[PDB]
RNA sequence: CCAGAUCUUAAAGAUCAAAAGGAGCAGGUAUCAAGCACACCUAUAACGGUAGCUCAUAACGCCUUGCUCAACCACACCCC
């Protein structure tokens, strides 16, 4: 978890002249410490859009697109661990992480080095779609564990009887 | 000069479906064929596994495939000769410069 | 013959492309021209109401 | 008009509903047989599993939970 | 794609073509939705190693059934 520090002074108040200059009052009421919630998601999207970007100055790209949606989804995420029955946060979270995953396999099938970059520096991990949505249901999973462990158990004495076959004849051929 | 495979598959094009097989891809080709019924013309799938030497092979690539003289198992028919486009990482054939989808990476009027 | 009359035909589409895409960088920078020039303005808009 | 048809549908849930009251622990009885019978062909289906692939015992360890047979 | 048999002839041909294959097409039923080892590598042909393979573009089942006809496929008392 990052920590976009009490006194940040806000983002459209950064790089007007002469701020520092101003006495600790004012100082005060433009820090993040006076702030919204908003303001803390304005710098935290910035701050993130120079970390892991090439060019912060295109909203059109993908990769950028990816970073702002990152940006959102890690606040819902917060939000949701507060409030634990909001179904309808509950419903822009998934979506929105839906989103994300589409673009994400959109940029893989276009730019790929661009892509590896992305999901190493927002930790974000793609995974493939499985073929074949189920439901795995109380019959099919523990048949599907029977089967594995059966197969385990069969693979496990053709290798003993193997072991015995090769201590046999080779007992049998030296004399 | 005899070599050769009694499949009809001679050279194939297809995507990369799956590598999870030591040294073989899973490829899903893809033909048009025409249903009967209504005269038109669908796309039929179809897999194959491929021998692939090097392990040269991420999902999503499109690739080219030889009928192998000699099965090399009973599903394993054909040899992987060439990939036609890495997955995200594309040469365009025609103007020989990286590119991400429509976008050219590196323009073509820019040499030097 | 074919195959050589294909390339040479690819050649000469090839340069016409060229053309095409040196033009289209120059009336490109003209947008960057004027983009530029907006851009500025704003930029001092919103940094005289800031301040 | 239509309603007719609702009507229609109306009686047939209602005669129904009543039945099912009537009728219900006769129902209870079936349905809790045919769970059993369920989780017999279930089990019947692991242990021609194991069987078929030669071994004689279920592999080690392996108690073929009840699924169907769970308490309500 | 052809091993083999047969005919002719030195050979080469030719006729019938088992086994093995697959561009495509191919009965009903999804209230049959999962199958349960069904894959690959290594290399020497074994030891060993990866953990796969099929399937809603219908796998795996169940039912019905000769056929697309210069013909073809199958059977030959029953227990394929
Ligand atoms: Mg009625
Ligand atoms: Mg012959
Ligand atoms: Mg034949
Ligand atoms: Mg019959
Ligand atoms: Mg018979
Ligand atoms: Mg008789």
């Amino acid at each position: 978890q990052d920590d976009p520090p009490p006194s940040m002074l806000l983002l459209d108040y950064q790089n007007v002249p002469g701020i520092h200059k101003v006495d600790d009052v004012v100082k005060r009421l433009l820090s993040l410490e006076m702030a919204n919630q908003k303001e803390k998601l304005k710098i935290k999207k910035m701050q993130l859009m120079n970390k892991v970007l090439e060019n912060p100055e295109d909203t059109s790209s993908l990769e950028a697109r990816i970073v702002a949606l990152t940006v959102k989804i890690r606040n819902y995420e917060e939000h949701m661990q507060k409030h634990r029955k909001d179904k309808a946060h509950k419903r822009f979270l998934l979506m929105s992480i839906d989103q994300r995953k589409k673009m994400l396999k959109n940029l893989r099938e276009t730019n790929y080095a661009v892509f590896e970059k992305i999901c190493k520096e927002l930790g974000i991990e793609y995974t493939f779609p499985p073929p074949y949505h189920r439901k795995a249901h109380r019959r099919w999973v523990t048949k599907k564990a029977l089967c594995t462990q059966v197969f385990r158990e069969v693979q496990k004495l053709k290798k003993q009887k193997r072991a015995l076959r090769a201590a046999a004849v080779a007992a049998h051929k030296q004399g | 000069s005899i070599a050769r495979s009694s499949v009809h598959a001679k050279w194939v094009v297809g995507k990369v479906i799956g590598t999870a097989m030591q040294k073989t891809a899973k490829v899903r080709v893809t033909r048009l064929v025409l249903d009967p019924y209504l005269l038109k013309y669908f796309n039929k799938r179809k897999t194959y596994f491929a021998h692939d030497a090097l392990q040269q092979c991420t999902v999503g690539d499109i690739v080219l495939l030889k009928a192998l003289p000699v099965p090399r198992t009973k599903h394993v028919k054909h040899e992987l000769a060439e990939i036609i486009f890495k997955v995200g990482q594309v040469i365009d054939p025609v103007t020989g410069k990286p590119c991400a989808g429509t976008t050219y990476l590196e323009s073509p009027i820019s040499p030097e | 013959e074919l195959m050589a009359w294909n390339q040479a035909e690819n050649q000469r589409l090839h340069e016409l492309r060229l053309a095409r895409l040196r033009q289209e960088a120059l009336e490109q920078e003209r947008r960057q021209a004027e983009e530029a020039v907006l851009q500025a303005r704003e930029a001092q808009a919103w940094a005289q109401l800031k301040e | 008009k239509n309603i007719l048809k609702i009507r229609r549908r109306k009686m047939n849930h209602h005669k129904y509903r009543k039945l099912v009251k009537r009728t219900r622990f006769l129902r209870r009885k079936v349905r809790e047989g045919r769970l059993r019978q369920k989780q017999v062909k279930f089990e019947r289906d692991l242990k021609r599993i194991w069987q078929k692939a030669g071994l004689k015992e279920a592999p080690a360890g392996w108690q073929t939970p009840k699924i169907y047979l769970k308490n309500q």
